[PDB]
RNA sequence: CAGAUACUGACACAGUCCCUUU
RNA sequence: GUGUAGUAUCUG
């Protein structure tokens, strides 16, 4: 079977995947990638008059449950 | 069409900083990492300035940076975790002046994924293990060790995976010769995704988990995990073991907590609060960075808040238990991202936005006047800020990090366009002016009537440290002077200077020889004159002076040979030569202490042929090599330190040739059809050349690289070296029929900057096409205007007076007459949806505002332009787009307004005329055909001038998303969307209808665009990609557009312009990054060069892997595959390897390393 | 496969042979042409020859709804080899067309293809995600990407 | 071995142990079973290198004589960032001819 | 459920026995 | 020449 590799990696869906868990992973991946690039955080810290530490803290806090509660 | 990516200025954005003994001796260096550039720099403990030693590129973003040393060692290593997906350990090699790859381990895929270690990196303080952890579920631990080979070793990684876990910070606990222990902040979220009621989202605490590394069983297990009360952001390690207690210093919101494993209480000391804060009293207070000054005698800590206030944390304990934490306000500094407490009382502060400072510590803060806080006091503390009184500023590093707009234009009376960048953010914003050349410093100005043409400055003795001799020579007259900081007329020189002076030689240790057209007169320091008269009607032409010999030539080519003796007597040879031309240009090299004299002499003639004559009397007066020149040389000079020679021609070109009796490498470059003179100068204790033309030129040799950079100054004709005590290093130069003094302090670089202070962050600006002025506008979130802040302060300082106590409240009087500055003390960030905008007009020549317009609250300026309509004559209207009640994250507004000014009296007045209300925020304003295009969000409209408002002519609603850019050319205009790449819409004036015909396929987060000639739009992206889109030739002006170029710079770009940079250059594609980098996208000219460049790049892709280790092709294809672009940084990196590797790379292309280097420099020196 | 980098010159000749190879012929023709396309796309990666690869991609996609292990094993390999020479942006548009199909056999195949695309180049999909509007009570819009300087 | 859809790979972790290849299969890709352009070395987890399993060929399991390698396609596709490729299965086409030829 | 005829996977061919111990 | 998986078509 070729599904061994696809199972050990989180975020992998199946035929019974609901939209909510797809969108929450989509938002979580974007939140994680925001802190990676330095200029992608400079743009956020210049757009709103805040500090880099504050933006990072807010992004980390928002990861607990993005896209609202489930159904 | 292929493009070549060069670079002009490197990024100056600091993200991480570490300190340690990276060299080996007892001197500490700083390794500062840019966004994707690794840099090394050290400060001078004797003067305080900081120099640059290495600027190697890693070709990839860096997410972590740590330093460590082994037990019982004296060298510090560097551990780098980045996007490469590997772990790299470096080592600095002082002998090779470059880094050294040591270890490389792969533990996953590539890319900033979720489950990929590399974000958080921690190291054991004792230097026995290292932990690299991801943001979730991918904790990994290595085991570092040393073997009998005295080399670092890496064992197999140990997994510490834990599903459904978010990691906030990872730090290494200090333990004295026990098993390593690491701390992390986990927070499970499994229960938060199973309760639809949402009650599990709240009341979920995070734990402080300690991880135990079993050094005997080779596994890692977690032991302690206790819940916390409130969320924290970062942790500070405490030196433990045998010197102090072991634990952590969790810095939560509005609190600081100390926790230790086992049985130990907790200490919570609230953070001190600024006195009489003007902001909203519902905003939390958190820390941003920390430091450590661990010392065997006593140790303390440092911290910094959002407002940039340094504290001083000191712990109190008896044997192991910590009793209290004692805070104390230290100083106030601009907010920084990292600090490095250096030895010898030095502090390095690297600001996240602006220049970088460096302070020295005079007092450690003992027995001060302000009280100290503690956790023992029951129950909201306060303190009063003040000037520093504890630190002084000794050095500042320039950095144009937050650049938001750029515009290249020529506004002064020259031909080289200047750069007008609008950088900075917050109250400390500035608008610098960048021009090619070096910084010019002056000390004193003196008036010397007449017509001088030359001057000399030679030391009286070889052991003298102060220059004394000055020989100011007119066309025929002379005037001896001196420098003693009291420069006046001197008479007791006794030179009998009644004849024109052509040189001032140094024949011996202190012997000087003057030149007069009637012979040669020796002038010794002692009364020993050896005068040699030359009878006849023919005078001398020139003289080749040297530290040990003198060579002279007469009219018609009559050679005279001179050679000195140890006794101190002159000598002459009995042979005279015949020439086929006349003496025009001479040169002579220096003598090293390791040899008796030089090797060869260079002689120039009218026939444009250089003649090489040996100094050996056995075969003297005998040419060896012959080489003609395209044009007649004017002056010649020789530089030392591998040695090269400089050839100056009659026109404005300078030729570089390696030192060789036979002809060799040739380096042709332009210096303006005027004579060029080259003299010997001194820099930082090193030799250099100096060419003079219509503009001054300075060339220096440093680390196998030559830079021919001009000086940002007016026309000059003469210069000479200078060194004294008042100035660290200067240059004695003359001016137009007068005297001057020149000084150079800054290290060799380009793009000199002059800073103009501002008040807020500049968004956009335009240039007046008649009076060359600026219409700069500003807008910042979370700010108060000049009136609202004042009225809020007045209202606040009135209710507190009536606090039912002593009527005797006189502090309001002492408070209302003293306001702290904002450029050093920050700004009072208040609110969540507040705005402030200012419109400013500035003179680009010198900094002085002409008019200021202040908008009211909740009014954000987003666009400005200058237009001229048709129904009205020469009336330069100014339109400003203003929003209303703009909230960022829950985006929702209630309309906006558009202003209209008049700009009367040739550019220093502005009267309000009328305003027009709009139901949506405008973002794009573009004038064309005597009208204006207004893009109000999704809607697109065209407006016309009226009497009290603006008239809506045509309406189109087809844009899929928010409009954020509009450019007009001819009958075609381009609308820049926020998600779609581009939309082409044509305006027809027959029925007043806008129709869309062409669009793009791949969505892009476009931020800026610029049409090249007529159809190719050189766009950009929010992530860093740069693309060029071209319309098919067969389009009916449904119809997509093809893409002809793709690239990935790796940094956000917000500026694109095509304009020639140097006189006689070509059309470039100069852009500007968001970190401070300036680059160009110049194309290739011929076809036989593109293949060579592609071959060189392909060979270096495998013969020179990146320092971090990552596929260069994959890095440049981060989001979209590369297309028709060749990297130029990698090609220019060819100049720095080992000779064997250089030969191995060069031999496939059947070329020599000098041949490859010459054209690599030639292509760069032609377009810029 | 053998020539590798030299296949950007003979790329045009084989195209009007793969074009009529990817027809309703026997399974062997489409099974072999899938490997041909896979090697052809892998050999020319990074040299900007996606103009013909995009045209060739339009024929591989219909031959995905198969049942024999060999043909699907070749077709998924061809798609994976094309996704590195063209880019995830083009493959995401094809995959998203029928992700939430109201059938099951199509959904399984589409989810398998999406997982294959999702495992590799995870960070490259951040900028290529579509925009979804909000429902009654949830936040489905990334407001942080709409900031304007 | 991609020809037999029965074999199961390890995928545990990498390490400092380099895999070896035997005479029967010297220049074959571990996954692709190709023969062109070896690019990168092969690392195996410590569970696949202990005592009787030390210095054995990755694919079949004989006495290794030369180092293993990855082809260029595996490096471009980043198929080497998965763990160790050592086979932990006996197989069905190699453990049946034993009893078929015993008679 | 079975028979027959075609086809695919650079599939492999005394492969050899390498803690089974007194 | 044999064995180890998989697939297609006609007939019963
Ligand atoms: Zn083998
Ligand atoms: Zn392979
Ligand atoms: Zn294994």
């Amino acid at each position: 079977q070729l599904e061994h590799l696809q199972s050990k990696y989180i975020g992998t869906g199946h035929a019974d995947t609901t939209k909510w868990e797809w969108l929450v992973n989509q938002h979580r991946d974007s939140y994680c990638s925001y802190m990676g690039h330095f200029d992608l955080l400079n743009y956020f810290a210049i757009a709103e008059n805040e500090s880099k530490a504050r933006v990072r803290f807010n992004l980390m806090e928002k990861m607990l449950q993005p896209c609202g509660p489930p159904a | 069409m292929f493009l070549y990516n060069l670079t002009l200025q490197r990024a100056t954005g600091i993200s991480f900083a570490i300190h340690g003994n990276f060299s080996g001796t007892k001197q500490q260096e700083i390794v500062v990492s840019r966004g994707k550039i690794l840099e090394l720099l050290r400060p001078d403990p004797n003067t305080g300035k900081v120099h640059t030693l290495l600027t190697v590129e890693v070709f990839g973003v860096i997410r972590s940076l740590m330093a460590f040393r082994l037990t019982g060692g004296t060298k510090d290593y560097i551990v780098v975790g980045s996007d490469s997906g590997r772990i790299v350990i470096l080592e600095y090699q002082p002998s090779k002046n470059m880094f050294e790859k040591i270890h490389q381990e792969t533990f996953g895929k590539s890319g900033c994924r979720r489950i990929v270690p590399g974000q958080f990196l921690a190291v054991d303080p004792k230097g026995r293990a290292v932990m690299i952890s991801a943001i979730e579920k991918q904790k990994l631990v290595y085991i570092l060790n040393r073997d009998a080979a005295a080399r670092l070793t890496i064992s197999s990684p140990l997994e510490a995976h834990k599903a459904n876990t978010l990691v906030y910070h990872v730090v290494g606990v200090d333990v004295g010769f026990e098993n390593p222990m690491f701390a992390c902040l986990e927070m499970d979220y499994e229960e938060a995704d199973n309760d639809p009621t949402g009650e599990a989202a709240a009341n979920t605490q995070q734990t402080l988990t300690f991880y135990e590394l079993d050094l005997g069983l080779n596994h890692v297990v977690r032991k302690y995990s206790e819940p916390l009360e409130e969320h924290g952001n970062f942790l500070i390690t405490v030196p433990g073991g045998s010197d102090g207690p072991s634990g952590v210093l969790i810095c939560s919101e509005n609190y600081i907590t100390y926790k230790n494993f086992g049985d130990q209480p907790d200490i919570r000391c609230p953070i001190p609060r600024r006195r009489n804060d003007l902001d909203d009293p519902e905003r939390g207070m958190i820390f941003v960075c920390s430091a450590t000054h661990k010392t065997k005698s006593m140790f303390f800590f440092l911290a910094q808040t959002e407002q940039g206030d340094i504290f001083k944390i000191t712990l109190e304990t008896d044997e192991d238990m910590v009793t209290e934490i004692r805070l104390k306000y230290f100083d106030t500094v601009p907010v920084a991202a990292a600090m490095c407490v250096l030895k010898t009382g030095f502090l390095f502060v690297a600001s996240e936005f602006g220049n970088h400072y460096l302070y020295q510590i005079a007092h450690l803060g003992d027995d001060d006047e302000e009280p100290e806080f503690s956790s023992a006091m029951p129950l909201t503390f306060f303190f009063q800020p003040r000037p520093l009184k504890n630190l002084v500023l000794v050095d500042e590093l320039d950095s144009l990090s937050p650049i938001l707009f750029c515009q290249i234009a020529d506004l002064a009376n020259e031909d080289t366009p200047q750069l007008y960048v609008a950088c900075g953010r917050g109250p400390r914003s500035s608008l610098r002016v960048l021009r090619h050349g070096l910084e010019v410093s002056e000390m004193a100005v003196s008036e010397l009537p007449g017509n001088p043409n030359a001057v000399w400055t030679v030391r009286r003795h070889i052991e003298d440290e102060f220059d004394a001799y000055i020989i100011v020579s007119f066309v025929n007259a002379t005037l001896v002077l001196s420098i003693g900081e009291t420069v006046e007329e001197v008479t007791d020189s006794g030179f009998l200077g009644t004849t024109p002076t052509l040189s001032c030689s140094l024949l011996g240790d202190d012997a000087l020889v003057q030149v007069y057209p009637d012979g040669i007169r020796h002038i010794r320091a002692d009364k020993r004159v050896n005068e040699w008269k030359t009878p006849g009607k023919k005078t001398i032409v020139k003289c080749a002076v040297n530290q040990r010999q003198v060579v002279i030539a007469l009219t018609g080519g009559e050679l005279v040979y001179f050679e000195m003796d140890p006794s101190g007597q002159l000598n002459e040879y009995t042979e005279r030569k015949e020439m086929s031309a006349d003496v025009v240009c001479m040169s002579l090299a220096n003598v090293p202490p390791g040899e008796q004299r030089s090797r060869f002499l260079a002689v120039g003639l009218v026939d444009n042929t250089v003649r090489i004559i040996s100094l050996d009397p056995s075969d003297c007066l005998q040419p060896l090599s012959m080489q003609a020149l395209p044009a007649q040389p004017e002056s010649l000079c020789i530089v030392e330190m591998f040695l090269y020679l400089n050839i100056g021609l009659q026109n404005g070109v300078l030729l570089r040739t390696v030192l060789d009796p036979v002809t060799g490498d040739l380096s042709d470059t332009r210096t303006g059809s005027r004579p060029v003179k080259l003299f010997r100068v001194r820099m930082q204790g090193q030799e250099a050349v100096l060419a003079m033309s219509s503009r001054s030129w300075l060339s220096y040799s440093y680390q196998s690289r030559f830079h021919l950079t001009p000086l940002s100054y007016e026309t000059l004709e003469f210069a000479s070296g200078f060194a004294s005590e008042q100035c660290p290093e200067g240059i004695v130069a003359i001016s137009t029929n007068t005297l001057r003094i020149l000084a150079l302090e800054k290290l060799g670089a380009v793009f000199n900057q002059v800073a103009f202070p501002l008040q807020y962050t500049p968004r956009k600006f335009v240039i007046h096409p008649e009076s060359n002025n600026l219409i700069i506008i500003e807008t910042d979130h979370n700010a108060y205007t000049e009136a609202t802040k004042a009225q809020r302060k007045q209202q606040m300082a009135e209710e507190m007076v009536e606090a039912a106590g002593e009527l005797a409240a006189e502090m309001a009087a002492a408070f209302l007459n003293e306001n702290l500055p904002e450029s050093i003390f920050g700004a009072p960030k208040a609110g969540n949806g507040q705005w402030a905008s200012v419109i400013r007009v500035m003179n680009p020549i010198q900094g002085n505002t002409l008019d200021l317009v202040q908008l009211e609250q909740n009014e954000a300026a987003f666009s400005v332009a200058v237009c001229r309509f048709s129904n009205t004559g020469e009336d330069w209207y100014v339109l400003v787009g203003v929003a209303k009640d703009l909230i960022l994250n829950p985006r929702s507004v209630a309309g906006g307004f558009v202003y209209t000014y008049k700009l009367v009296n040739n550019g220093e007045k502005l009267e309000f005329l009328h305003k027009t209300p709009v139901e949506e925020v405008p973002a794009a304003i573009a004038p064309f055909q005597g009208r204006v295009l207004i893009g109000v969000g999704k809607l697109l409209r065209v407006y016309d001038l009226g009497k009290k408002k603006l008239l809506r002519k045509c309406e189109n609603k087809h844009i899929a998303n928010y409009i954020s850019g509009i450019q007009t050319i001819g009958h075609r205009v381009i609308v820049s969307d926020v998600q779609e790449s581009f939309i082409w819409v044509r305006y027809k004036r027959n029925e007043n209808q806008l129709i869309i015909f062409a669009d793009d396929t791949y969505p892009r987060w476009v931020t800026t665009a610029s049409l090249l000639d007529y159809d190719t739009v050189a766009g950009a992206d929010k992530f860093g990609n740069i693309c060029v889109v071209r319309l098919p030739p067969n389009t009916n002006d449904s119809q997509k557009a093809e893409v002809i170029m793709n690239y990935h710079v790796g940094e956000t770009v917000l500026s694109l312009q095509k304009t020639t940079l140097i006189p006689g250059g070509s059309e470039s594609l100069v852009y500007t990054t968001l970190s401070g980098g300036i680059g160009i996208l110049v194309p290739f000219t011929s076809h036989e060069d593109h293949d060579f460049f592609q071959h060189v790049e392909m060979h270096l892709r495998s013969e020179h892997p990146p320092l971090c280790g990552r596929d260069h092709l994959s890095f440049r294809s981060y989001y979209f595959p590369v297309k028709n672009v060749i990297d130029g940084d990698l090609c220019e990196q060819f100049n720095s390897m080992e000779p064997n590797k250089q030969k191995n790379v060069s031999e496939e292309l059947d070329r020599t390393p000098p041949e490859v280097s010459k054209k690599l420099e030639d292509i760069r020196t032609r377009y810029a | 496969e053998y020539i590798g980098e030299m296949g950007k010159d003979y790329i045009y000749a084989v195209t009007p042979l793969l074009e009529d190879a990817l027809m309703d012929r026997d399974l062997v023709h489409r099974q072999t042409a899938s490997a041909v396309v896979q090697h052809m796309s892998l050999g020319v990666y990074g040299f900007g020859c996606e103009d013909s690869l995009n045209h060739l991609l339009n024929y591989v996609w219909p031959n995905v709804f198969e049942t024999s292990p060999h043909v699907i094993q070749a077709v998924m390999g061809a798609l994976e080899g094309l996704r590195v020479a063209i880019g995830p942006c083009r493959m995401l548009q094809y995959c998203l067309q029928g992700l939430f199909h109201p059938a099951r056999k199509v959904r399984d195949v589409y989810w398998k293809i999406y997982n294959s695309i999702y495992i590799g180049s995870q960070d490259a999909l951040i900028a290529h995600y579509p925009r979804i509007y909000n429902d009654d009570k949830n936040t489905y819009i990334r407001y942080e990407l709409d900031y304007i300087l | 071995a991609k020809h037999h859809p029965d074999l199961i790979f390890c995928r545990k972790q990498a390490g400092v142990a380099i895999g070896r290849l035997c005479e029967k299969c010297d220049g074959k890709c571990v996954i692709c079973d190709s023969y062109v352009r070896p690019c990168t070395l092969v690392r195996i987890c410590d569970e696949c290198n202990y005592g009787s399993y030390q210095g054995r060929c990755v694919i079949c399991g004989g006495p290794g004589v030369s180092d293993a390698y990855y082809c260029k396609e595996c490096t471009i596709q980043e198929k080497d960032r998965d763990g160790c490729p050592k086979i932990v299965n006996l197989g069905s086409s190699k453990t049946d001819l034993f009893y078929e030829r015993k008679k």
